[PDB]
This record gives C-alpha cells, structure tokens and sequence, in this order.
C-alpha cells in the first residue's frame, strides 16, 4: 500500500497502487525486475494513471530496444490494459503512446438486464432520503445484497 | 520522595578516600578511592583523582536511589594534620558537580585532647 | 563649517530663534593630544580632510561627521592638505623630512608616494644607459630615481653614516658605494 | 534662508492543550500529538570574631560577584555571625555557582586579602592547603615564636619570597598557616614553609626558591 | 472586539 | 484554485453502476436523481481527470516524477505545449522550479501539498512568526470569494444607507490602510469574534453572505489541518483546534511579514506605477483618480503603445477611495479584463522595494547586477569565493532584453558566494 | 542521561534527546512504535520511535520506577500503559485518555514483572520482589478488583 | 605592497598552569574564532556604509560589450578600455560574468582581437589580454 514498505522477494505477483509504481520506476527506469505490467481502472482515467500510462510507454519502448539488441540478455517486457469501457481507442489512437495501433481484445460478461428506475423529485436531503429508500427497499423487496453509494464516509457511517 | 545519604571524604595527604551510605553509617552503598581512578600512585592524592572518584560514586549512588548526601568531611588526625587537604575539597565540589543534594557538612577530623608522639622524631619530619 | 585647532567643527545656519547664524550641531575630534593644524574641504562631495600635529589625518563626511578613513605618515606635523578638482584625489605633505603623497580614497591606492633627501646630495652616479641616477646624502641612505619619471623606485638605508661616493659597473647591473661608516 | 545663498523608506525587517485523542495509521501503529512543553541550596559559614571588621568595611566588595556574577542569594545573620549564602532556582544557572561561593567566604574568612580570595571565583583549579607548626615539629616557647619570625622575616620579605616565586598566597595566622593555590603551586609552597620550621636558614631557601622560580618561567 |  | 467537490457522475458511470446490481441477477435499479434530470444534469461520458487536475498541479506532479521534459512526456490527452511551459515559468518564478528546471526542495514540499502551487507556497511561508492562522484566513477568503457587496449592486447609490455602507468600508480597512486582502482579513476574522446570535446583525451591517462564511469557518478548519499535517512530521496525529483557528491582532511587524506572504504567492501578478516605471512618459497628476492612475507588471509583455501595458486599479478597493497617492509597487490576485477604457486590478495590498526582492531572492524573477565601485562602495571580500557588496537587483525582465517590461529595484548590501562561475544570493547584508 | 535512537538498517544514529533523569526501565511496545523511559525521579516520558518526539509526560509515580509494560493491539484504540515504582505502587495509565486509570499499593517491595492481557476485560499481572504475584481485573471504567494473589516463593525479577 | 602598516570573569584556564599536572600526565588535554570575527567586521562595514542611491543596471564598459557583438563592431569598447585608468580597467577585467555561456568572456576575446587588427594600442591590448588569463 505504500512507497517505503517493501514485499518479499519469494513474491511474483504484486499489489500496489498507481503513484507506488510511478516511485518504484523513479527508483528505476528499466523495469528489469518486472516482466510485465497490468492497468487497471483505466476507464477512471485518472491523472496519476495516466501519468503512469505514459512513463511506462516510454520504458515499454527501452525494453523493446533491449529486446532488440538482444532477446536474451534484457528481458521483455509486456504490457496489458484493463478497461471496463470499450473506449481504448483514444489510447490507441495517440502517437506518444506508440507509432502503430496494438490489437485490442474485448470479453463480454453474462450479465442480466437491470429494469431501470427514478425518483420522481431529487431530494437536497439525498442520505435520508435514500435510508428511507433503503428501509423501504427491505421491506417489499425479497432477501438480496444491497449495494449503496455515499461520496462522504462520514456519512456512511451516519 | 527524598532519601538521604551520607557522602564521607577521607583526605589523606597520600589518598583520598569517598564513602557514601545510610544515615546510621553500617551499610556501604558505594566506596571509591584515587587509587582506583589513576595509573601512577604519585597522583592518587591528586584533586583529579578525587573528581572521578567523586563521579563514580554519584552515578552508583543515582543507581541505588539515594538523591541526597550528608557530608562528613574529615582528616588522617591524630598527632598529624587536622585540616583536609585539595582532595577533600575537590571531592565536595564534585559531588555537587554530579548533581546530588548536599544536605549538611561538617568536619569529624579526630582531634586528640591528647596525642602519643608523633612519627618525625625531635629533629622533625617532612623535609 | 568652522574647525578649530583644539579639534572642535560647528556646523553653523540661518534659522529663526527674527533669523540668525547659530551653531545647531557640534563636531569634536577626540585626538589623544593631536591637534588640527591643516584643514580642506570640498563642497560637491562633503569630504572634510584633517591633518594633526602627530602626523596623521581623518577623512570625514559631512554633517554626519562619519569617520571614511584614519591613517598615518608620520611622527610629524602634516604642513599641508588639498583636494582634487573632482574630490578623488587628496594630495598631504609635511616639511620636517618633507613628505608629498596623492591618496587616492575611493580606491585606496597612492597615486604618488615621494621624498626628498634630508640632507644635501653628497654624489651622484648615472646609470650606464642614463635611465636611472642614485643620489647618496649625509643621512646614509641611497635613492634610486628615474629620469624619465623623476619618481624614487627604491630606498637603501643600510649604510650607518654618510655616503661619500656612488658609481656604477659598466654592465650597469651592479651598483657600489662606499661610507662615512668605514663600509663599501 | 541665509543671506550667502545661491541666487519610499524600505523597511529592513525581512523574513528568514494536549488533544485528547489518538490516531491510528496505515500501518495499523498509534500517533499521538506532542505533549505539553538548578535547586534550592543553602550553605552556612561562620565568621570568627577577628573578622568582622574586616568583613564589614570590605563587604561593599564582596556581594557583587556573589550577587551578579555567580547569581546567589547573600545574607550573613548578626545574631549567629555567620554568612548565608543560597541558590536561587529561577535565576541560579551554574549549579556549583554556591559552592565557588562558599570557597570564596573561607577564603576571606582564613584571612586571605579580598582580592586574593576573589581568584577563588575567577578560578576552578584553586585550593587551600592548611597546617600546623607542631605538625611540622614540636616547638615551644621562644622557639615556637622564632621559627613564626622566620616564616614571614623581615618586614614581611621571607613570606612574600615564597609568595612570588611558587605563585600562591600564605597567611601566617600566629602558629596556623593557610596557602591558597594550585595543586602543584601550593606543594611548592609547602616544602618552603616547612623548611624554615626546621631550621634552614632565609638565606638559602632564598636561594633553593629562586631556582624553582626558574622552572615556572620555562615550563 | 479588537477587529471591531 | 483546485477544489474536491460533490458533483453528479457521467450517464455511463450511472449505467455502469446499475449493470454491478444486475451482475448477479437481474436487478432493479434506483435512482434518487429524476429521470428528467438525469438526461439534462449527467454527462454522457465523464471528463478526464487530466482535464480536471490543474496544468500548473501536472507539472509539479511530473517535476516530482522529475521528468525530463513535459513534451518529451508521451501521454494521450493534451494540454497545450506553451501552457505547459508557463506553468513552469510560472512554477519558477515561485522558486519551486530551478533554472534548470529541476525540483527545489521548496518544489517537492509544493507537490506533496494537494493545494495548487501557488497558494501552496502560501501553505509554507504561512507558519512564520504565529502569522499561521491569517494565511489560513485570507486563502480560505480568496479560494470562496469576495464576500462583501459593493454599492453599485445593492444600489444604495438611500443616501444613509451609503453613508452605513461607507462606515462598513472604513471598518474592514481599521487593520491594513492600503491593502485590500488584510481589510478582508479584519472582517473575516472579525465575525469570529462577533457571536452567533448577533452574526446575522453583523452580516447585514456589512452587507456580507450569511452562508458564504460558514464555508470559510468550515474551510479554513480544513486548510489549517492540512497545513499541520504537513508541516509536522505526526502528520496524521496533528488534530484542529478550534482555538488554532482563533487568531490574536497582528503587529506591524507582522503586517510586514504577511505582506511578504501576499507576495510569495501572486510574485507574478505584481505591477508597478507605469508612470513610476516611465516618469513624464505619461501625464499623471493628484487630481486624476486611481482609476486613472496607471501600473503595468514587470512579467507582462512590452507593447507598442504604453496604455496596452497601463492596467488601473478598482474603484470599490480601498486604495482608490482612500484619495491618496497610492505606492509604487500593487500586488493583485487577478486582472478583471472587464472595461475596454481601463482594466480593472484589484490588489491585496501593497509591497515595499527591498521587501519584494526578498520574495525575489526566493524566487528566480530576480535578476543581480555587478558590484559598484564608488565612495564608500567597496566590496569585503574574505574568502577568494565570498565577498559582502552593494548589488543592483533588476526584478524579472533585465535591461538588456525589451521584449518583456521589467523594473529595477534599488540596490540592496548582500553576501555572494561564487558557484559555477556565477555569485549566488547567500543573504541580503 | 540522554536516549538515543539508532536505527540498524540505516546504521546512523537518528534521534538523541535528554532525559531529566538516569533510567534504568526502558519499554517498546509489540507494534515496535512507542518507546516508555523510567527515571529515577518517578517520571515516565513516552517517545515515538519512528518520529522521535515525546508524546507522554506522566508524573504521578514518587519512588524510582522498577516496571513498564505496553499494551494494545494493532488497529485498536485501548492503548495503554502500567508502570510499577520500587515502593510497591503500580499505576495503569492510559494513553488515549492521559491520565492514571487505576492505582495499586498491594505490593510492598519493588515491582519488577508487570503483564497485560485481555479476557474476552484486562487483567494484569503485578510481580515484585516481596515473592507475591498479584492478579488484577480492570477496564476503562472505574473497575479494578484483586483476583488472587500467589506466592511464588522467589523474588520475582519478572513475570 | 600599498596596504598600509597595522576578560570574562569565569575565566577558562587549566592544565600545568593552574597547577594540575595529574591532569596533564593521566592524558586528559580559535582560528575559526577568527574567522568569526572578520564576518562581523565585514558586516560591520556594510552596515557603516548605506548608500542609497538609484543606478541603472548596467555599468558602461559592459553595456558597449553587449552592443559590440551585437552590432559586430567593438571600437565604440575599445576606445573606452584605452581610456579607462589602470584601475579601471582590472576591476572591469576581474568582474566579466564566468557563467555559461560565457558570451561576455567570448565578446571581450573579439574586441580585443579587433583591436591587434588595427595594430594600434598593440601593447596595451595585449597587456588586456594577460589580464584575462590571470
């Protein structure tokens, strides 16, 4: 979860937030140690991703170099994008991130229709009124987890 | 929360001795002496000698629990001197170097209403 | 301005107590026992040069009367002091062994630092080219001086006595004199 | 005008309850907030009666250096006759400054001249050494009252000998004799005073004295 | 107050 | 500024979020939201983040990533390559960036702070002679506003209730004469004192938001939290205190020191008298107004015509109604283009000569001159690489380049050490 | 009477501090964060290793500390800390609330074990040279009743 | 050559002095004093000294080097540098900036250069020269 904290070496696969792998490869520009790297949340898009998109192209480019001189002595290094929208072509579409598009790869879930409802008038009071909700949804509705969303914790925890 | 011992100096011309214990005097909380502090025994009635030994026994003393000190300053007497010499002193002033509370000092040097005859003779002594 | 012998300078002005000359600030040098014998000063730059009788002179701004530079030529009384046109260049003498200098005080440099025998000028010998003449005196020290500049590059005080004569080799590299003090 | 004549301020200041509660980090360790951000010692001397005159007319001297130097607390108590001094603990910094001063009082009270006694405080590597005619070799009579006459001569000459050449100060109080010095110094003055006790006479010590007046000026 |  | 903020999510961020409740099994979906709203409130597809984050926060996060390059930086969205390189122009003016365009300590501080780096300047140069809980006071007033209302608009201009308004004026301005964040500062800090039961009295009295304060109280609470936490090492231990927030009168030692808190923050948008800068090159006069009266800021471009550069001061600050001549060098949050006649400034307060080169010493705007060489002049000169010496400072642009329109400061005694060839600024002497 | 921080990765000495006392009773508590001194004087000063500043200064204590024990649990908030004096006085202080929780005179000589667990409740375990061993229950509220006390029969130098 | 001619009462003395050899024998035993002192008189003359008068930038000798290169013809410079005294001149020399790129130092290098052209003043734009090494 952190910078400093380390894991062990027996470890092959690691957990570790976007920023952690921005200062790992400030630590280091190869990425000798890693020999494949995977995105996730890319649709968040979020700017310390997309900071980390863009400084890992540019090592993805050293280590095909690397790989060029020689397959042997520099290890490859793979790079693999989780998306949950289908709107990776604006990544594929930039130069920086490389010269020719990648091939893009699309898995599509089983996933059953959601019928889909509004309130007929938005409440300024949008945390009572949803524990209302909340209350009235246990009430008719038959034995299923509830999935909530709240922006503040502390509120949550109200 | 404050205990109290009793600091004695022995300022002989040739050593000084520093002796701290109880109230009462039976029990010996700690004893040093320039002879322990210092590598040539000319210098064992050195003043230096007295400090570190005056040190030593203020931090023994810290260990045990005592925080103050009666001082009992006192001479070899006899038919000899009835002053303490430098090292007596320099003992006292080490002792309020380390830190301890010095409660009160009086000098117990053994004066003699009566003496036998002293060492040097009638011609004297310490030429 | 108005400076006196004692060490004392008034600063006089016209002012209402109905308008009279008064003296609103005084000025004092506190010189051990030295006395101001020579005095200048230059309006556009507000510089105040001192000579005292010990032989040592103060540059001060005026009216704040702050000490630029104190410094000595001497055991003796500095005769006379000027001031340049521009006020860069202060020029002191004194008459006893006679002293000329030009003190350049922004840079602290010496423009000039010359002097004159004590004594008269028992010999004189020329250089072999005649670039240079050394000049001997009753006093025993020999002076170098250049002709074209007319300045004093050296000063040789060795010789306890008067100097009687003075001459040259013919290589010119090598100077000889011979002394009152019973010494060549 | 006189009759004679013709016809912004940049300022210089530039710049250069304990919560009740704890906080738990990442690492699941505790933090906690900061917390909220010299004895009294006294020293009894007595002054014997042949020393309060001298005490009284030179005491003007005496308090100063106590007082502001040393930062003590002065008294002397009329009715016991006796100098108190102590440590106060809001302005006392020098935890020995009572002690020095307590040296300081004994000094002047074994007869040491004020300003002799005052190289007590200036100083931390002065002591007083004291003994006794007797302990030196028993003398009586008469002859208790020569070797006293040998110790300070003529107008003062012999014991002001030994006071130049080893560097200390020696006060010949009738038959008792206090030396105030270094170490080192007040042993040099010793072997001398003792030696006049048992006979030498002024004139060679006179002599052995100024040959270890030598060696102090080399080393 | 001192603001006022 | 940059600020977090409730805000309603992307259609497709909506739609996505109902899909986890029918992943399972089909599932009803609820929406407190209305349907209606939901089309005209919800964007289609949310806004990239990177569009979000300020281009000046970018940089500095790269400068802590202490890339080499923003353009030599492959990425997908752009911003543009000039604005880019103002931000570290900008960042460098600050003192954050070097001239080689490295990170300065200062500069890595900036980054960790989530706050955009100008007022995190102000965050560091906040805790400085118990000024902390002001600088917290006055960038919790510039982040939410300008809460008082001006005459124009309430339309007062009947004739007593200016007069009140006028008396309400003159009272923000008790603390600072000449400048108008400090005026600011007396008044929201001045509510704290007032209690609540009479707060409304006092918002009414000043003509002042009742609500657009109580963010204020709120914000600074959370501003001075931030700054503990980053200023101590305990960062996560350091808890608000409510009587942290409490603030005790300043001295005018301090005024001088906040002023130079004003500074280190806006040291760009600084600007002198233009006709202080051109003597006689404009006419100006007592009787002209202070709208009338001129500045121009060292960082803004030279022109062809003067009055392109001439920037003026607004009429509802202090400064222009006090009627007074105002000083050389104003100091301004932003530049209100509003008005083809004059652009209006409204500045914070008023910063002295010697004074603004200490922000400059910080910062790189500054530029040093050779030593002097006359009366009195000379240079000490200790070690063969340090000396003591009377220098010229010009601020930002130099004499010798025109592209740009800079001023030069009086010359102040300072320490120089040489280094690279080059003397820095050890101290001002 | 200075405490000095090493750290042996870094090998450098990282924080040195004065103690108003000579201590003898040095504490780390098993999340290795929080470090407890006792002095001679009865002072207990609590420092954070990690950061290296005082977080307690607690002076209730009038003999020379003997005893200090830590207890709590990581991601928990019932910090605290017991402190055992040479006369036989054993105080639990909490360090979430700053202040003397509950105080003990049962022993008589010096207490040197001093053990905290929970009782799913705390109990403590107060050992001291008189050869007793005494068992205490406690909590945050104002509870703290002696269980047994066990002679062991030998100068308990901890437990 | 032309320079002109130049207690506490806790006193602190131990060792043989004072008369504890034993200290001396067991083994037991101001320049950067100086150095403090010289800083406090160099900022002492600072502070003795407070000119405040206004000044352009740029002295003359350097304003004429930016704009000989500019204009590629330094005998506007080098008229001045003949006519600068000997002090003037070095102070000039010593003071030209020594930071990359170094156009200062490369400027002065062509003007001179210039001026052994013209072969007028050959010694003194030599003398220039050696200066700038030195």
């Amino acid at each position: 979860i952190r910078f400093d904290s380390t894991a062990k070496e027996d470890t092959k696969v690691k957990f570790m937030t976007d920023g952690v792998l921005l200062r790992e490869m400030m630590h280091d520009f190869k990425l000798t140690k890693y020999s494949s790297i995977i995105i996730d949340e890319a649709h968040e898009r979020n700017i310390n991703t997309d900071i980390l998109i863009g400084m890992l192209s540019r090592c993805v480019r050293l280590r095909a170099k690397l790989h060029k001189e020689n397959p042997i002595e520099h290890k490859k290094l793979k790079l693999i994008i989780m998306s949950a929208t289908l709107r990776v072509s604006d990544f594929s579409e930039n130069k920086t991130l490389f010269p020719i598009a990648p091939p893009v790869l699309q898995v599509d879930a089983r996933q059953f229709p959601v019928s889909i409802h509004f309130n007929r008038r938005t409440a300024f009071n949008y945390t009572d009124e949803a524990f209302r909700k909340t209350c009235k949804i246990h009430q008719k509705l038959p034995p299923g987890a509830i999935l909530v969303f709240l922006t503040g914790q502390q509120e949550i925890t109200h | 929360s404050q205990v109290f011992g009793v600091a004695r100096i022995y300022a002989s011309f040739n050593d000084t001795f520093v002796h701290v214990t109880d109230l009462s005097g039976k029990e010996t909380i700690a004893r040093v002496t320039g002879g322990m502090k210092v590598k040539a025994d000319r210098d064992e009635s050195s003043p230096y000698a007295a400090m570190l030994a005056a040190q030593d026994v203020a931090a023994k003393c810290k260990e045990v629990g005592i925080t103050a000190v009666h001082v009992k300053i006192r001479a070899t007497g006899g038919t000899r001197t009835k002053t303490p010499g430098p090292g007596g002193q320099a003992a006292l002033r080490a002792l309020a170097r380390s830190g301890l509370r010095i409660g009160r000092i009086e000098d117990v040097t053994p004066v003699p209403s009566d003496s036998t005859r002293k060492k040097g003779g009638r011609r004297g002594r310490r030429l | 301005y108005t400076v006196s012998k004692d060490g004392a300078v008034f600063v006089w002005e016209f002012t209402k107590r109905k308008y009279s000359w008064r003296i609103t600030k005084k000025h004092f040098f506190y010189a051990n026992q030295a006395k101001v014998k020579c005095v200048t000063f230059h309006p556009a730059t507000r510089l105040l040069a001192v000579g005292f009788t010990s032989g040592e002179f103060r540059l001060y701004d005026l009216p704040d009367f702050t000490l630029i530079q104190q410094l000595s030529m001497g055991q003796n009384p500095v005769n006379t002091v000027s001031v340049n046109q521009t006020g860069e260049w202060l020029a002191f003498g004194s008459s006893k062994l006679g002293q000329l200098l030009v003190y350049e005080w922004q840079s602290e440099s010496y423009i000039l630092k010359q002097q004159g025998h004590f004594d008269s000028t028992n010999s004189l010998a020329y250089s072999p080219d005649g670039s240079r003449v050394v000049t001997a005196s009753e006093d025993g020290k020999i002076k170098v001086w250049d002709i074209t500049s007319g300045f004093c590059l050296a000063t040789f005080e060795e010789h306890t006595s008067s100097v009687t004569a003075v001459q040259f080799a013919k290589r010119g590299q090598v100077m000889f004199s011979s002394s009152l003090d019973g010494t060549v | 005008v006189a009759p004679t004549a013709l016809k912004d301020d940049d300022d210089d200041v530039l710049l250069d309850h304990e919560s009740k509660t704890v906080v738990v980090d990442d690492q699941g360790k505790p933090r906690f907030t900061s917390a909220s951000k010299i004895k009294f010692e006294s020293r009894k001397i007595m002054v014997p009666p042949h020393r309060m005159t001298p005490l009284r007319n030179s005491w003007t001297k005496i308090y100063p250096p106590l007082v502001e130097h040393l930062k003590l607390q002065v008294r002397m108590n009329l009715k016991t006759k006796s100098v108190e001094l102590r440590t106060n603990p809001k302005f006392t910094t020098d935890p020995g400054a009572l002690q020095k001063g307590a040296d300081f009082i004994k000094a002047f009270t074994l007869g040491f001249d004020l300003d002799d006694s005052i190289a007590l405080l200036r100083l931390d590597d002065l002591y007083i050494e004291t003994f006794e005619v007797k302990d030196v070799k028993t003398l009586t009579g008469d002859h208790l009252s020569r070797a006293i006459g040998r110790i300070a001569g003529k107008d003062g000459k012999t014991k002001f000998a030994i006071e130049n050449a080893t560097r200390t100060r020696i006060v010949l109080a009738d038959s008792k004799i206090h030396i105030l010095g270094g170490f080192t110094h007040i042993r040099m003055a010793r072997e001398s005073v003792v030696s006049l006790i048992l006979g030498s006479p002024p004139g060679k010590v006179y002599g052995n004295l100024r040959t270890v007046a030598s060696r102090l000026k080399e080393r | 107050n001192p603001w006022l | 500024v940059q600020s977090f903020e409730v805000g309603w999510v992307s259609k497709a961020s909506a739609n996505q979020r109902s899909g986890r409740a029918g992943r399972t099994g089909p599932g009803h979906c609820y929406r407190l939201y209305s349907s209606a709203v939901f089309e005209h409130d919800f964007e289609q597809f949310s806004k990239p983040e990177i569009l979000r984050m300020p281009v000046e926060s970018i940089v500095l996060q790269m400068k802590s990533m202490a890339i080499h390059n923003i353009i030599n930086f492959p990425f997908p969205t752009p911003p543009d390559r000039v604005a880019l390189s103002k931000a570290i122009q900008l960042l460098q003016y600050l003192g954050a960036l070097d001239n080689k365009e490295m990170i300065t300590e200062d500069g890595k501080k900036m980054s960790l702070f989530p706050l955009s780096p100008r007022f995190s300047k102000m965050l560091l140069v906040s805790d400085e002679k118990a000024c902390l809980p002001y600088i917290v006071a006055i960038v919790s007033a510039l982040s939410v506003g300008d809460p008082f209302i001006n005459e124009f608009e309430l339309g007062i201009n009947k004739k007593e209730l200016r007069s009140k308004f006028y008396k309400s004026r003159s009272q923000f301005s008790k603390l600072d004469k000449f400048s108008d964040v400090f005026r600011l500062l007396s008044v929201v800090s001045a509510m704290d004192y007032v209690p609540k039961e009479q707060k409304e009295i006092f918002m009414k009295k000043n003509f002042l938001r009742g609500k657009l304060m109580e963010e204020i109280v709120k914000l600074r609470k959370q501003l001075m939290y931030i700054i503990k936490s980053n200023t101590s090492k305990e960062n996560i231990a350091v808890v608000i205190r409510n009587e942290d927030l409490k603030s005790d009168i300043p001295s005018v030692i301090q005024i001088k020191l906040l002023k130079q808190m004003i500074c280190a923050g806006f040291v760009d948008h600084v600007a002198v008298r233009a006709d202080v800068l051109f003597p006689d090159d404009a006419k100006i006069t007592n009787r002209t107004s202070i709208i009338n009266i001129p500045y121009i800021p060292v960082l803004a471009t030279r022109t062809p015509n003067i009055e392109d550069c001439f920037v003026y001061i607004h009429p509802t600050s202090i400064l222009n109604n006090l009627g007074e001549m105002p000083p050389k060098y104003m100091l301004y949050y932003s530049l209100h283009l509003g008005g083809n006649n004059k652009t209006r400034m409204n500045t914070l307060c008023d910063i002295a000569s010697t004074p603004l080169a200490n922000i400059a010493r910080k910062g790189l705007l500054l530029t040093y001159s050779k030593p002097l060489t006359g009366q009195g002049l000379k240079t000490v000169n200790l070690s063969p690489t340090e000396r003591y010496c009377y220098v010229v400072p010009r601020f930002g642009s130099t004499v010798d380049n025109d592209l740009k329109i800079g001023w030069d400061l009086n010359p102040i005694a300072v320490h120089q050490k040489k280094q690279k060839g080059q003397w820095t600024v050890i101290k001002f002497i | 009477q200075l405490l000095k921080i090493f750290h042996l990765k870094t090998g450098k000495v990282v924080r040195s501090m004065k103690i108003s006392s000579p201590s003898y009773i040095l504490d780390a508590d098993s999340t290795s964060t929080l470090l407890a001194v006792g002095g001679t004087d009865g002072s207990i000063i609590v420092v954070d290793i990690e950061n290296g500043y005082i977080t307690h200064s607690f002076k209730g204590h009038g003999g020379t500390i003997s005893s200090l024990k830590f207890y709590g649990q990581l991601n928990s908030k019932i910090w605290l800390l017991a402190s055992g004096d040479t006369n036989g006085m054993v105080k639990v202080w909490d360090l979430v609330k700053r202040k003397c929780l509950h105080t003990l005179q049962e022993h008589t000589s010096a207490v040197r074990g001093l053990d905290i667990i929970e009782v799913p409740s705390l109990n403590l375990l107060s050992g001291g040279r008189d050869d007793i061993i005494n068992l205490w229950d406690f909590n945050m509220k104002k509870k703290c009743k002696l269980l047994k006390t066990l002679p062991v029969n030998q100068q308990v130098e901890s437990c | 050559r032309s320079k002109p001619k130049e207690l506490p009462f806790f006193l602190q003395l131990s060792g043989e002095k004072v008369g504890d050899e034993a200290s001396v024998r067991e083994g037991i035993a101001h320049r950067r004093d100086q150095e403090a002192q010289k800083k406090l008189d160099a900022e002492e003359q600072m502070n003795k000294f407070k000119v405040t008068g206004r000044l352009g930038f740029e002295s003359h000798f350097t304003k004429q080097l930016r704009e000989g290169s500019q204009s590629k013809d330094y005998s506007s410079l080098l008229a001045t540098l003949i006519n600068f005294s000997p002090a003037a001149v070095d102070l000039e020399i010593r003071s030209l900036n020594s930071f990359e790129p170094f156009d200062e130092i490369v400027w002065f290098i062509d003007a001179l250069t210039q001026g052994l052209k013209s072969n007028k003043n050959f010694e003194l734009y030599e003398t220039f020269m050696s200066l700038l090494f030195k």
